[PDB]
């Protein structure tokens, strides 16, 4: 896996790649994707999430002290933070 | 010993735009390495 | 002189939902050509 | 027809006429049954849906 | 009288082992099988394939779409003619 | 040396009717030859390595032993054509795309 | 939600929009109001328009007219009809009045009739319709 | 019924707003600045994010977030009555919640 | 045409359109010669 | 600005809202807020009070009859009471 | 039990955070969570008490001479005084 840019706890970056590699696995379509992404993980620690899943795409986006994560995966990027 | 806030969070902000594929930070895009690691994968057998 | 009577409070914080959608070539050819339509639906 | 486009009880009556008058346009010239049962059944949804209105 | 003498006809060549219709999202409408336990698994692994493949073809150049697809494993060749209606399935070993 | 070689099968395949492009993309979706400009390449890169990897996964899902060496879909104007080669150290689906109409 | 609806939905904001402003603009509205014979004040039509407006433009467009006939069609397609012809009229009961018929049979001036068909839709066949049965008659 | 791409991006200059929850003045203030953020910069669109969310941040609220881009997808929790997702150029598209 | 031009348009017209009602019954008086008028040339 | 639940003197109800907003301009976090706006309202009206503001907030306080309110204001809801 | 600041006798500082964590596992709603926490409280030893509870809000309070409480357990936020 590959990750461009991250300000986070690496013991959940760990949790983020295996949450985030099983959903694109399974599903065949990039909605669900990132349906799934916040999903499972906002039933796992926290409230409140935002995910980004496609190619070239810009943003900004005001950071959080602890959560924020930039994937890379194949081509396909995803984006997800609190 | 009177007075009282909560546990107060902190937030600047941060971008991402996305380019390409290259292995890790071994290589850049905007950069030149993106020829030589073609390169190293060009001649193998 | 004054008395002491008592009250509660109910804060809302304000509304919020979830959005989810898929932005591709297609889509965005779709909606134009269906934005034109409108238009010429407009001006007939 | 009059199905889709259906003080309250001069409106019904005058309704219940109009679907007199198609059977009379008739006489100049036993579905007939089932047709005027489900008119005046739809009348009375009129009625009832304005009932339920003024609650 | 015509597509189900081309059915007839279709099934009945020197390779094909089965030839499925199947709805938007699912429904497995007239297969060609003497057992229902493989059906099933056609019509809900391949449109899938199906309209991800009109995503990759389509997100190109938006004047195009996608008409048929064949995939050639080793022993088979599944070919699917996907369309808005439905998807349809041809399976023949050359 | 062998670059003229794989560079002559570009022309080999380049020759015939209608071929438009010939493009290698290995299994990290990064195309190492190309034909085309880059966006387009990256692109296709892109989208038809994951839809490789969904078809290939696929077809090994609905039989154990069966595997795929072949692709290809269908435009209206243009049948791409992918051919995988799926092998450890290598697996190297290139991926051409073609139509009869031209010329 | 539908698709015939969405046509008559077009037409009835053809009708109400009647200059070509692409906005319901206030006098429009009470041009359809007064062609309905209603000219009520101008300050009940502005409360209406703002529980109407959501965008804060003083003008209602398509979104908003398909939202307000969305809320108050699905909120309150074959069992209301069927239903209420006589049998909603007895609300779960089973039992209907011949009398009823009768009475039906009476204003209408139907020149020939035998209730032979209460007789022969009896499938209870006790000399009354259930709900069900009542269906099959129809 | 035009015959290419050139054809379609010589009609696509009109900025469509497909999906939105704003004010009428919520909504012409924020798809200006929209476009003039996309006319001023085409290709780095990093800094056009740059600056309509810090725009945004200065007057009109303490949290936002803006994505522009050319293909993804998105699902985000956001507080109602401030969404905006609008089609810019006939390709480019940004979403924009706070 | 003569024997079925007439009774597939007998059975196509309406006669109830779109109080004041009693307009109603004058336009079905109209359309009542209609059908006995198509109807005489059948018979 | 809008107001829910009170009992005071319109006068001074204007002259709780003017005491507050400006000294929500002036500052940026709001322990401080809470502490200038009950000396200063110490100062120039009666010689006791406590106040809160804040976002999400639930309270159950005793109000002498003539003193309490309810802002609702920036999304910053204040409650004041004596 | 996490606490911040107090000046305040102990024995009822151990009344103060059982009758604060039984009440908020009793109750399920954010008022009520106060309105216990007061009662409760208030009838045992004094009658008058003031009670607040949320997250995000502030308040500086005025030194009460011996009774002050704060709270912070499981992301509620809870204060005392008289």
């Amino acid at each position: 896996a590959v990750i461009k840019n991250a300000d986070m706890s690496e013991e959940m970056q760990a949790d983020a790649v295996d949450c985030a590699t099983q959903a694109l696995e399974k599903y065949n379509i990039e909605k669900d994707i990132a349906a799934y992404i916040k999903k499972e993980f906002d039933r796992k620690h926290n409230p409140t999430w935002h995910c980004i899943v496609g190619r070239n795409f810009g943003s900004y986006v005001t950071h959080e002290t602890k959560h924020f994560i930039y994937f890379y995966l194949g081509q396909v990027a995803i984006l997800l933070f609190k | 010993h009177e007075a009282n806030t909560n546990a107060v969070i902190l937030v600047n902000k941060a971008m991402s735009h996305v380019e390409g594929g290259w292995p890790k930070d071994v290589d850049y895009t905007e950069a030149e390495h993106t020829i030589r690691y073609r390169k190293k994968v060009e001649k193998d057998e | 002189n004054y008395p002491l009577r008592d009250r509660e409070t109910f804060t809302e914080p304000p509304p919020t939902a979830t959005v989810s959608g898929a932005c591709t070539q297609w889509e965005i050819y779709d909606e134009y050509i269906k934005d034109l339509e409108r238009q010429r639906i407009d001006e007939a | 027809m009059k199905r889709r486009l259906g003080t309250l009880e001069e409106i019904q009556a005058a309704i219940n006429q109009c679907a007199k008058k198609v059977l009379t346009i008739s006489k100049q010239l036993r579905r007939w049954v089932k047709a005027v049962l489900r008119l005046t059944g739809s009348v009375e949804g009129i009625k009832t849906q304005v009932g339920e209105y003024i609650r | 009288s015509d597509i189900e003498s081309t059915l007839t006809r279709i099934q009945g060549h020197k390779g094909v082992i089965g030839v499925i219709i199947v709805n938007n999202q699912g429904v497995p409408l007239r297969s060609t099988f003497e057992h229902d336990a493989m059906t099933k698994q056609y019509a809900d692994l391949v449109p899938g394939l199906a309209d991800l493949a009109r995503n990759l073809v389509r997100d190109l150049d938006p004047q195009n779409d996608l008409e048929f697809l064949r995939i050639r494993s080793h022993k088979h060749e599944i070919m699917v003619a996907a369309k808005d209606d439905f998807v349809l399935l041809v399976i023949q070993d050359p | 040396v062998d670059i003229a070689a794989v560079d002559e099968t570009f022309k080999r395949l380049q020759s015939h009717k209608g071929v438009l492009g010939i493009i290698v993309i290995n299994a990290e979706g990064i195309a190492i030859r190309t034909t085309f400009d880059n966006d387009l390449t990256v692109q296709y890169a892109a989208l038809v390595s994951h839809f490789t990897v969904k078809a290939r996964s696929a077809v090994r899902k609905l039989d154990g032993d069966n595997d795929l060496k072949f692709l290809r879909i269908r435009s209206k104007k243009h049948e791409i054509m992918i051919a995988p080669e799926f092998e450890r150290s290598h697996e190297y689906y290139l991926v051409v795309v073609q139509d009869p109409s031209r010329e | 939600l539908t698709d015939e609806e969405m046509d008559m939905c077009r037409k009835a904001f053809a009708m109400f929009d009647k200059d070509g402003s692409g906005t319901i603009d206030t006098k429009e509205l009470r041009t359809a109001l007064s062609a309905l014979g209603q000219n009520p004040t101008e300050e009940d039509m502005f409360v209406m328009i703002s529980q109407v407006d959501q965008d804060g433009s003083r003008c209602i467009e398509f979104k908003e007219f398909v939202r307000v006939i969305q809320i108050n069609k699905q909120m309150s397609a074959d069992t209301l009809d069927a239903f209420v012809a006589l049998g909603g009229n007895l609300d779960k009961t089973g039992r209907i009045l011949v009398d009823k018929l009768r009475s039906i049979c009476e204003e209408f001036e139907l020149t020939v009739n035998v209730d032979r068909l209460v007789k022969d839709a009896d499938r209870d066949l006790n000399g009354f319709l259930s709900y069900d049965e009542f269906r099959a008659l129809l | 019924q035009f015959e290419d791409m050139e054809a379609f991006l010589r009609v696509a200059k009109y900025t469509l707003v497909k999906f939105t929850d704003m004010h009428v003045e919520m909504k012409e203030e924020a798809m200006d600045i929209c476009i003039t953020a996309v006319e001023k910069y085409p290709n780095d669109a990093e800094k056009c994010t740059q600056m309509i969310k810090d725009q945004m941040d200065k007057k009109f609220g303490a949290p936002w977030h803006v994505v522009v881009g050319k293909g993804f997808s998105y699902e985000i929790t956001y507080e109602v009555r401030n969404l905006l997702y609008i089609y810019v150029g006939g390709r480019t598209a940004v979403l924009l919640w706070k | 045409n003569r024997v079925d031009s007439n009774l597939g348009a007998i059975s196509s017209t309406l006669l109830v359109e779109l109080e004041g009602f009693v307009e109603q019954n004058r336009f079905q008086k109209k359309q009542a010669e209609l059908l006995a008028i198509r109807n005489e040339e059948v018979r």
